[PDB]
């Protein structure tokens, strides 16, 4: 790990637990909401929050 | 006195000569009670055909078995005799018998030399002496993980052409062939104009070429058609192949980009930059001072055992890359330190460093030339390649072109945003995916 | 046979002879 | 062009030169310290003496050396022998004088820094290691062990349990003990005598002391047998031959190459040998067989190394080895004799061509004798030998105590006294 | 023994320009990547707006 | 060490900030069609 | 397989003694064929243990004519009974092809340790000898065990 930019912030090598996470190869696409949760979810709290301002 | 400009100017010059059927000789003098001379033939494995694979080196065993005029094991015992040492040897795109031997003896050498190339005994009794010997060989040929990871190289770059497969061929060629194929490769392929000698060393040029002259003037050596020239350009194939085994202890790489033929300006530009980065191994004496910047890093952590890099130039293409071997969790961090140099070379190279690259190659191409067959050995290539051009004083001329603007032009063609072709032996596994390596060519600017 | 062997350390190369 | 000029000084140390058309420029110096030099608790220095060519200088620092030597482009290198160590340097025509520089202040200006040799520690078991692949070199060095007792039995390489054990001290007077301008023979290739007949008279100049001689090597019986899983036996056969600079030591190698096979021709089983023939008859699949010649200042060996099966071993050597007694007998071809000089005087002439090749060759007369020989001379010394002087050579192995070693699988090894 | 691997035929998933054994790769390549790119350059333009 | 690129290079982002920071906002401009 | 690697282990506190190393060198150098090998297992012979090498061993040298069971405390009947059931098998017996003999040899070893060890041997009569008895005599004369602390 020479120069590798991943190391210098530690906090990066936590971010090596998406990067090079090994999956299995075959994956239906049912595996997708996964993420979809996720992006469901922040898109709330912004969209969450611009309703707070006015209410 | 010797100047290093000096030096170049007095050396013995190349000497050229035609017989009629088209047959080449060439020879200089060095002064010298020693002399080798040889026999160069184009006669390649990109020739022949899928069942003539591997014919080549069927034949080149069985020259020196006795022939025509003198049996079996009558022929070694005049070698012998005079004590000279006596040598072959076979490539893809070149086959070669050559003798060392004292001046003295030359009047037999040709004469001896002369028969073995054509006129050839060919026995069966001989064949199943030979058959097995490679049925020897090829399983054992398992045993050496260099040679073999490059025969992974061609095939998977080269997909599709008669460049592409073994120089032995598959073993099951070797069982079937038939000495019928052969007396028919040997009808095709050794014709002149496909013929050249050579020599070097107390020779001068005259005394040899009046013995040069009667077989072969010869015993033809022909020039009819064999149709031309059976050659064809060939595809590049950018991929993949990895044979992973994870008993072995260590873990092989090859990484590999296309490049021009033999006669091209851009031919000698690329010589320099493969001295740049330069080369590391296990057992050097460098340590951590080192300026190859992979022979720094590298020698660090030994972050690999050893590697070199390698260029070769074929007739209409050329390989570039490396090779280099580290244990199986290491083998991640060569890939980018590795690409950061190429990367670095096209965009961010500088003056200073060319320097020492260019000097070192002045150094090598001269001490190349030490001695009387590597010479010779030089001469025979020369003209089935760049014609009779032995431009000595020219490399020096031709290396003073290289300048910062030529290296980054040149080297931007070829690296930057390519397909590379990989090659690889376990246990390779964390080798990365291909798409990443597609995707570390190219810097971002990063 | 051998020379009776060698063996060459330096700085560029490495390797050992007989 | 000039000839070979060799020239004294008054400090004893011998210089030569020649002058060359070629950009090749290429100096040598060589010393008399090899492995015959160290002493008991003086082992394993020269192992590591060698590798520490690259370590700081009194004048300049590690760094500057390394990076300077490849700027220029120039090449450095070092080689030891049971011997004669030699410390090569080549370069261009013009670059040699700054090169020439460096040159001395390695053997001229030694510093030692402890924390720059514990460092180095761990190199020596990567060196020993790529060195033993070849179990040839392996059984060598065993050999010697067998067939002595003080001197030339110790290794070219450090032994393990000595590998911490490696005080600066114990280099830093070894550098002073056996370094020193009688000992020391430089020469040049490409350069001019006087540039050279300069810097060498100023700096190479000290002392006087130390050549110290004690080894007599005192060549005694003994053998040595080891036992490993590999399935190839490896043998050697030894008794003592005489020592070089002497017609006996130019008879021997008339003797080998009677005997002595090296390829002629590529995948060719050498028929001219008598001995790799006079086996293949009355035995069976693969083997090997080759005599064996070295020879030392005070002594050399004579013998021949073997490879078989483990079945086959047993045969091999009692086949071959009475096949010699033939020879010890009176059998014997006037015309091989002059087939043989041939092939000498061929492997000789062959061998000189190369400047490298070349550069030893001087040097190696330089330290034994002082003078140099034309090879017109070696050509006509050999024809010297006489027939009935190459039987009675013989004769003498035969007649005389002999040694062994053997590394591999050794169910139905012979030993000495079978033979 | 090893030697006798040899690699399958992919012609069925290539796309012709390269199809050709006998021909350069590097006549063809310049605009043979060209496309790709296109593909990609242009869908950052729809993020974009 | 007077370096040779990456005056062109930046130079290009240079735009590409502020031809993009000019798209961003972009208020008061000279060509339109 | 699992227990390979305990060996090693053995091996090693076995030869903290080099009084013990010196001996398994000496039988080395004294004979040739039968008694000079080792009680431990050499090293490039570690992985190469095959369980049919066991399972073969077994049964050739075990055998009923060559084995002696010896109670202490117990009745002779009890011990009697069990004895002549399971411990019967063959037969095939005992392959004595051993006749050791001695040969000359000797064998030297160059280590860092300050303290030499020397052993030097000539060859006596077989067990079971008045000889065997005499030279029992013999090492009671000068041979030295300590009859006195520190004495
Ligand atoms: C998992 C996260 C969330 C869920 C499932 C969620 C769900 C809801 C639902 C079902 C309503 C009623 C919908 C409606 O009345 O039309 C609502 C309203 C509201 N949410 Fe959330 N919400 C989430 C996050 C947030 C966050 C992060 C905020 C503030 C930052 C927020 C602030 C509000 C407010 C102020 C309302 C009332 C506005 C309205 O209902 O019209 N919500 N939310």
């Amino acid at each position: 790990m020479t120069n590798i930019r991943k190391s210098h912030p530690l906090m990066k090598i936590v971010n090596n637990a998406f990067i090079d996470l090994p999956a299995p190869s075959n994956i239906s696409s049912w595996w997708n909401f996964g993420s979809l949760l996720g992006i469901c979810l922040i898109l709330q709290i912004l969209t969450g929050l611009f309703l707070a301002m006015h209410y | 006195t010797a100047t290093y400009a000096q030096a170049l100017q007095s050396v013995p010059e190349t000497q050229v000569s035609q017989l009629d059927n088209g047959l080449r000789v060439a020879s200089e003098q060095s002064s010298q009670p020693t002399c080798t001379v040889g026999v160069w033939i184009d006669a390649g494995s990109r020739y022949e055909s899928e069942k003539n694979n591997g014919a080549g080196y069927f034949v080149e065993h069985l020259a020196f078995k006795g022939t025509k005029n003198r049996p079996g094991n009558a022929l070694e015992k005049e070698v012998e005799s005079m004590g000279a040492h006596l040598n072959a040897y076979s490539t893809r795109e070149h086959t070669a018998y050559y003798i060392k031997a004292l001046s003295k003896d030359l009047p037999k050498a040709v004469e001896l030399l002369a028969d073995i190339v054509q006129n050839c005994s060919l026995e069966d009794s001989q064949i199943e002496k030979e058959r097995d010997v490679i049925l020897q060989e090829l399983q054992e040929n398992d045993t050496s993980m260099r040679d073999v990871v490059f025969n992974y190289l061609h095939a998977t770059a080269f997909q599709g052409t008669p460049l592409a497969q073994s120089v032995e061929g598959p073993s099951e060629n070797v069982r079937k062939l038939s000495r019928a194929d052969l007396t028919e490769y040997l009808s095709r392929h050794y014709k002149a104009p496909r013929m050249v000698l050579a020599a070097a060393g107390g020779l001068e040029h005259r005394q040899l070429l009046d013995l040069a002259q009667k077989h072969f003037s010869g015993l033809s050596g022909t020039y009819d058609e064999d149709a031309v020239p059976t050659l064809s350009p060939c595809r590049f194939t950018g991929s993949q192949i990895c044979h992973r085994e994870d008993g072995l202890p260590l873990a092989h790489v090859a990484i590999a980009v296309e490049g021009p033929g033999w006669a091209h300006p851009d031919n000698v530009a690329l010589q320099v930059a493969n001295a740049i980065i330069g080369h590391y191994d296990c057992t050097y004496g460098g340590g951590a001072h080192l300026s190859s910047p992979l022979a720094s890093i590298a020698a660090t952590n030994k972050l690999c055992q050893s590697f070199q890099t390698f260029n070769i130039c074929y007739a209409d293409t050329g390989l570039l890359g490396a090779h280099f071997v580290c244990d199986h969790m290491s083998i991640d961090d060569m890939m980018f330190v590795l690409q950061g140099q190429w990367m670095r070379l096209c965009t961010s190279a500088t003056e200073s460093e060319v320097l020492r690259g260019k000097n070192l190659l002045r150094n090598a191409l001269v001490s190349h030339l030490d001695g009387t067959t590597p010479v010779c050995e030089d001469i025979g290539r020369s003209l089935l390649t760049y014609g009779r051009r032995i431009p000595l004083a020219e490399w020096e001329s031709r290396i003073a072109e290289v300048d910062a603007r030529v290296v980054r032009e040149v080297c931007s063609k070829y690296f930057y945003d390519q397909c590379p072709a990989v090659a690889g032996f376990g246990p390779i596994e964390q080798l990365p995916d291909y798409n990443r390596i597609r995707s570390g060519m190219f810097w971002l600017r990063f | 046979g051998r020379p009776l062997v060698a063996s060459v350390s330096l700085n560029v190369p490495a390797s050992v002879r007989y | 062009p000039q000839d070979l000029e060799f020239t004294r000084l008054p400090n004893g140390l011998v210089i030569a030169s020649l002058e060359n058309y070629a950009p090749a420029s290429r100096i040598g110096l060589f010393i008399k310290a090899g492995s015959r030099y160290e002493n008991s608790n003086n082992l394993g220095t020269s192992h590591l003496l060698r590798l520490a060519s690259s370590l700081t200088t009194k004048g300049a620092s590690s760094f500057k050396i390394t990076r300077g030597i490849e700027a220029v482009g120039g090449k450095l290198s070092v080689t030891s022998t049971r011997e004669n160590m030699a410390y090569t340097v080549e370069c261009l025509r013009d670059d040699v004088d700054i090169l020439m520089e460096f040159l001395l202040n390695v053997t001229t200006a030694p510093e030692f820094r402890r924390w720059e040799v514990a460092a180095l520690q761990p190199q020596l078991r990567i060196d020993k290691a790529v060195a033993l692949q070849n179990p040839q070199a392996h059984v060598i060095e065993n050999l010697h062990a067998a067939a002595y007792r003080n001197a030339l039995a110790n290794s070219l390489y450090c032994p393990d349990y000595r590998i911490g054990k490696v005080t600066p001290v114990e280099l830093h007077d070894y550098v002073q003990n056996h370094f020193t301008s009688a000992r020391m023979a430089l020469i040049g290739l490409g350069v001019s005598h006087p540039v050279l007949k300069q810097v060498a008279e100023q700096f190479l100049n000290i002392r006087g002391g130390l050549g110290l001689s004690g080894a007599k090597a005192k060549y005694h019986g003994g053998e040595i047998r080891e036992q490993n899983g590999d399935s190839l036996v490896h043998a050697a056969l030894v008794a003592e031959s005489a020592a070089i600079g002497s017609a006996e030591a130019n008879a021997f190698s008339v003797l080998q190459h009677v005997l002595g096979a090296g390829p002629h021709v590529k995948r060719g089983s050498n028929a001219t040998s008598s001995l790799y023939q006079a086996v293949a008859k009355g035995v069976h699949q693969p083997f090997d067989v080759s005599a064996f010649n070295a020879s030392y200042s005070d002594s050399g060996l004579f013998g021949f190394y073997t490879i078989s099966q483990a079945a086959s071993a047993g045969d091999v050597i009692k086949a071959a080895y009475n096949q010699v007694k033939t020879i010890a007998q009176g059998n014997l071809s006037n015309p091989d004799v002059q087939a043989a000089k041939n092939k000498l005087k061929a492997g000789y002439l062959m061998s000189v061509e190369s400047s490298e090749g070349f550069l030893d060759e001087v040097g190696s007369q330089a330290l034994a004798a002082g003078s140099y020989t034309p090879p017109s001379t070696v050509l006509q010394q050999i024809d010297a030998v006489a027939d009935a002087d190459v039987i009675n050579a013989a004769k003498k192995f035969v007649s005389g105590r002999k040694s062994m070693a053997a590394s591999g699988n050794l169910g139905h090894t012979p030993f000495i006294d079978e033979l | 023994s090893h030697t006798d691997i040899k690699v399958p035929d992919f012609s069925d998933y290539r796309r012709p320009e390269v199809l050709d054994s006998t021909k350069s790769s590097k006549e063809s390549s310049e605009a043979r990547k060209g496309f790709s790119y296109l593909v990609t350059a242009t869908t950052t333009v729809g993020v974009a707006y | 060490q007077l370096a040779r690129n990456w005056v062109p290079t930046a130079s290009l982002w240079g735009a590409v900030g502020a031809v993009g920071l000019v798209w961003a906002t972009d208020w008061r401009l000279i060509l339109d069609w």
